[PDB]
């Protein structure tokens, strides 16, 4: 489980 | 320097009886995960020993049951301060990067913790189920409210949904509002609200509705289950912060969903 998918947290 | 990621994520569960508040229970459970760019795998060749990670949670008195990352990390009242380990910390991330080298992150568990719920209130959408079982039909009312109170902005809650299993050899489906979707497989029916807020019809106060006519009848009421997903709050109150130089926060991230969300006659 990925709390930040999809969206980039470096961008 | 080094830019890093941060996010909360609380599973909300819960169970109603019938119309009676005093009666639902509430557990709440979370975890908090930082993430590291790419990156960091040349800045920790070019670098170590590098500068302290250290962090503060903030409301840390909300939670209880905190188990902290053994392998990197523990060993006053309202906050509580965390100097990471920098060996097992690079020692992971070497290892993650070498087995995902195509990689744009790494996440880390960095916490999991409880979060102490005082009933009802606690809870982003009350629920109370009635059931009118004829011998030969069945009435089902399913009210809902979405509550503010429980989260620590208000925000919506996404893809909702309300799944109930109809016994009894359902043969047609009367008098529903909002229109709703009929499994025969499985027996049971499925009603999709996408976003409920304040910025929805009635402030997020509504009610489901079905009839039945049975085949053999009269039903047995089944536990009514609900799914739904949140994000930009939590459920806590939780943030967190930076402590001494060398990092930098580009996201927190903060988000909340159901997990067994559950209503009886
Ligand atoms: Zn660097
Ligand atoms: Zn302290
Ligand atoms: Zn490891
Ligand atoms: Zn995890």
């Amino acid at each position: 489980y990925d709390p930040f998918k999809g969206s980039d947290p470096f961008a | 320097t080094l830019p890093v990621a941060a996010a909360f994520t609380e599973t909300v569960n819960a169970y109603f009886k019938g119309a009676d508040p005093s009666k639902c229970i509430v557990k709440i459970t979370g975890e908090m995960v930082l993430s590291f760019p790419a990156g960091i795998t040349r800045h920790f060749a070019n670098n170590p020993s590098p500068a302290a990670l250290t962090f503060r949670v903030i409301n840390f008195s909300r939670l209880e049951h905190v188990l902290p990352n053994p392998q990197l990390l523990c060993c006053d009242a309202n906050t509580k301060e965390f100097w990471v380990n920098m060996p097992n910390l690079m020692t992971h991330l070497k290892k993650v990067s070498e087995q995902k080298p195509q990689a744009t992150y790494y996440n880390v568990d960095m916490l999991k913790y409880q979060v102490s719920a005082q009933g009802i209130q606690s809870t982003p959408l009350n629920l109370a189920v009635n059931w009118r079982c004829e011998p030969s039909s069945t009435d089902l009312r399913i009210d809902y409210k979405y509550n503010t109170d429980a989260m620590t902005t208000a925000v919506a809650l996404n893809n909702v949904q309300f799944l109930v299993p109809i016994d009894g050899g359902v043969t047609k489906l009367q008098a529903v509002l909002p229109p709703a979707v009929w499994n025969a497989e499985q027996q049971r029916i499925l009603w999709k609200i996408p976003d409920i807020s304040q910025k929805s019809e009635n402030g997020g106060v509504g009610s489901l509705l079905a009839r039945f006519q049975l085949s053999e009848g009269p039903s047995k009421p089944s536990p009514l289950v609900v799914q739904f997903t949140s994000e930009g709050s939590t459920l806590s109150g939780c943030d967190i912060e930076l402590v001494g130089a060398g990092y930098r926060f580009s996201l927190i991230k903060k988000r909340f969903a159901a997990g067994k969300y559950l209503a009886d006659n």
